[PDB]
RNA sequence: UAAUAGCGCCGCAAUUCAUGCUGCUUGCAGCCUCUGAAUUUUGUUAAAUGAGGGUUAGUUUGACUGCAGUCUUGCUUUCUGACCCUGGUAGCUGCUCACCCUGAUGCUGCUGUCAAUAGACAGGAUAGGUGCGCUCCCAGCAAUAAGGGCGCGGAUGUACUGCUGUAGUGGCUACUGAAUCACCCCCGAUCAAGGGGGAACCCGGGUUGAAAGGAGAAGUCAUUUAAUAA
């Protein structure tokens, strides 16, 4: 998981205000932090079958997050999307 | 009768490495090849009605792929390798397909059928009594009864009268005076419903998989489910389920089917070498007990007695039948073919290592030779011939081998064995014409210095299940269980039943017709489930789960194939009789050699 | 302190016969000295089973020829012995927790010493409960079965381990500590390799624990762990 000084920088990156702890964009921004640092080790160690499991929730949850958000504005979404380098 | 002998193989790096590197080319057509029949084939349901492969599809989609720049580096032999596999993979699974659609009609027939007596007499519109005296009619007609009954009630509907030959269909092909309970019927009834439902979740099966070593779908997956969105359930889940998929790390073994494709030689260190045709510059030096060696010293004298011989000796009787070199899977760190270990398994057979049992296979091939020549009477079909009849002539020239006198028992005397679940096994040995039981064997006898390992086997099984539960909660890779312990168990009921067979010089030994005990209990006890917890589905399932379990890890099949082996290496005939449902196991095994003995005319 | 009960095994006490023991009537009479089946009972320095994790190309179960002589290979497994350990730091990573109640196939349970902090040091497979074990029972913990209660911010169009967080417990990779044995001791080789020196006993030769083998490929179902979904 995220260093604290790593949580700290990304809520203030995707926050919205400074009352931001968690809006579907700063949630989003850390599930995919933890993703990308989480595909660099389960690609090396593939017998580490305890990463897999953690992997498939993590991708999971931020779908259902993505999802939610595209119907309640589809401009937060598509702003959410580029600032995250996803497709 | 055959049986599998092996050895490791050792060879320095670069044979090991280069081998290893043509099975990981090898590994590759062997899935392309299932790919071109698993969607492209056009024919496939026609194959999939028929219950077989044609005998020639396989090379026909593998000629052009020889020259295939992805598999083109390979010799001919590791090609027929790559067919004989593929071959046999799907000539197997048509075949269970097959086999689960000719159940699943055969017992649609019977769910149409069962009727309740109510239903009969509404039915006909008749007493039940006259559905008694045509039921005695019919059996006056048919005096393969069942079958014959089944023949019956397809065809000749007469007025819906057949609905008494179903009356003696599910008396079990018997008149019957007692009038039956509703409660016990609506249970027989649901059993039938409940099979052909599993029937139907069964034969929709899975395709033939083949073993990618590649892992390029797997890192293809995961760049694209950690940088990308899915656009529905159905594709996060897709994902998934691919993420999730375990990789083989084993090409598929080489199949050698002819005996001289394998070409052995003495080192001269005095150890024995082997090289397989299209790799006779790689030698290999077979290491293996002396428990088994005498194999491997017969297969280089039969190969040299018929090079000696100027090849007028066959290959029709060398003690090798085929060999399969596989890799099987080691331990720690390093490269592939440093990793794991080349091994040897060689098919042969048994009967072929004497001169008594020898002359047994020459008569076997001589007998079924002749027929083969006599049903071809084509271009290349003339040197066909010309072969068959060549191994025709050589076949009787003699290999000099070692002499012993076959096994004879008595035409009498049988050795009736009952399986259970609490008694894996059970003997009586009777004398048919005195009906006179000359032993009886329990498995306290049966296995005598041993009969602590029944007891090691089930403190084993609970033992190792409830581990594996703890560490798949913890995600250990600490996996285990008794199998090994229960495969050496029937192997030791398996001599012990078989030296007893011996010791009274019994003809024969009598197996139960068990059939497909798992599927009968699993619905027996779920139309059972289903009266005492009602919509509750999970409660259903936890009714009788320890019953359950333990029939599906009751080792019936293995018991009987270790008793066929073990019998017909020693020579003894193997038959079998319907288990008795009540009864001692003593008497259940004393009444199966008397059925069996009963079913001789 | 506690663990009374339930369930599975292990013998021990009997009772009933036989697949056994004496006869000839080759099928009866007779009993339980053995060897075995069935039921019941029992937990008496009775007897018998008895899963903390690991260690040897180990020994014996082998082939051929008339029980004697030749040849012998180190494969895949099950036991019995014996010995060793109860681990070390260097990264990566999963899960769990605002705080409470219920407490799960949940974790923990040995001897001695110092602290009496939660942990070190030295011993060790006798290691909570019984003859021996459990998903059962007792004791402590319980966030990491589950359900319910419920505080303050963000979000609030159905998403919300998403906040209250530095520890707990796992996984994996690299290096490393001990045993690398089959009567002990010593020097080595692990796709190979053996050699040297002793103790004890039997009648200068042996002995110094035994067993099993049909394998590959594909498909399926049984519970049981994880993820996902309505």
């Amino acid at each position: 998981s995220l260093s604290t000084e790593a949580t700290a920088k990304i809520v203030s990156e995707f926050g919205r205000d400074a009352n931001d702890t968690g809006s579907t964009e700063v949630q989003v921004a850390l599930l995919t932090a933890q993703i990308n640092h989480l595909q660099g080790h389960f690609a090396e160690h593939k017998k580490d079958h305890h990463s897999r499991r953690g992997l498939l929730r993590m991708v999971s949850q931020r779908r259902k997050l993505l999802d939610y958000l595209k119907r309640k504005d589809v401009a937060r979404y598509t702003q959410l999307i580029e600032r995250l380098g996803l497709r | 009768s055959q049986i599998t002998i092996q050895a490791r193989l050792i060879s320095f790096e670069s044979n090991r490495q280069q081998l290893w590197k043509l099975m990981a080319d090898l590994n590759t057509p062997l899935i392309n090849e299932l790919l071109c029949q698993l969607g492209q084939h056009p024919d496939f349901e026609k194959w999939q009605q028929k219950g077989k492969l044609p005998s020639t599809v396989v090379s026909q989609l593998c000629q052009p792929l020889k020259t295939d720049p992805r598999f083109a580096g390979q010799p001919s032999r590791l090609y027929m390798s790559a067919i004989h596999i593929v071959d046999y993979i799907y000539k197997s699974w048509l075949a269970i397909q097959k086999r689960l659609q000719q159940q699943l009609d055969g017992k649609t027939r019977w769910l149409e059928m069962l009727n309740s007596d109510a239903e009969l007499v509404e039915l006909s519109g008749d007493t039940l009594e006259a559905i008694r005296v045509k039921a005695a009619e019919i059996l006056a007609i048919a005096m393969s009864l069942s079958k014959t009954l089944f023949d019956a009630y397809q065809e000749t509907e007469d007025i819906k009268s057949r609905s008494a030959i179903s009356y003696l269909l599910k008396n079990g092909c018997k008149l019957t005076d007692k009038e039956e309970d509703s409660e016990k019927f609506a249970k027989r009834r649901r059993q039938v419903e409940i099979q052909i439902q599993r029937l139907t979740e069964k034969l929709i099966s899975r395709m033939p998989k083949g073993r990618d070593l590649t892992n390029a779908k797997w890192l293809e997956t995961l760049l694209t489910a950690t940088t990308t969105v899915a656009e529905d359930n159905a594709q996060a889940k897709r994902w998934q389920d691919i993420l999730l998929t375990r990789s083989s790390s084993l090409p598929f073994p080489l199949v050698f089917e002819t005996n001289e494709d394998m070409v052995w030689s003495k080192n001269q260190k005095g150890r024995l070498c082997v090289h397989f045709n299209g790799l006779s510059d790689l030698i290999f030096e077979v290491y293996c007990g002396n428990r088994q060696l005498h194999w491997f010293q017969r297969f280089l004298e039969d190969q040299q007695t018929k090079r000696k011989s100027k090849n007028q000796h066959s290959s029709g009787l060398f003690t090798l039948r085929n060999g399969h070199l596989v890799w099987l899977e080691g331990e720690g760190k390093g490269e592939p073919w440093n990793l794991h270990h080349l091994t040897l398994y060689c098919c042969v057979d048994n009967r072929l290592w004497t001169e008594e049992g020898t002359e047994i296979v020459r008569q076997e091939k001589a007998d079924e030779i002749t027929k083969f020549i006599t049903n071809m009477k084509s271009d290349t079909q003339q040197a066909l011939i010309q072969r068959k009849q060549s191994t025709l002539t050589r076949i009787n020239n003699s290999f000099e081998r070692p002499s012993q006198p076959l096994y004879q028992g008595q035409s009498h005397i049988l050795v009736g064995v009952s399986l259970g679940l609490e008694k894996p096994a059970t003997v009586a040995v009777v004398d048919a014409i005195a009906n006179k039981v000359l032993a009886y064997r329990s498995i306290k006898q049966l296995l005598g210095d041993n009969y602590e390992l029944l007891n090691r086997q089930r403190r084993q099984q609970q033992y190792l299940s409830h581990e594996r539960h703890k560490a798949q909660k913890n995600f250990s890779p600490n996996q285990f269980g008794a199998s090994e312990l229960g495969q050496h168990i029937d192997r030791l009921l398996a001599k012990a039943i078989v030296a007893l067979a011996r010791t009274y010089k019994a003809g024969s030994i009598v197996l139960p017709k068990l059939g497909d005990m798992r599927e009968v209990v699993q619905s027996e006890i779920q139309a059972i489930a289903e009266q005492k917890f009602p919509g509750y589905i999970e409660g259903q399932q936890k009714y009788a789960k320890q019953y359950r379990v333990n029939v599906h890890r009751w080792s019936y099949g293995r018991l009987i194939q270790s008793i066929q082996s073990k019998a017909a290496q020693t020579g003894i005939v193997i038959e079998e009789g319907k288990q008795p449902i009540r009864g001692s196991p003593h008497d259940k095994a004393k009444e199966l050699a008397l059925s069996a003995y009963n079913l001789r005319l």
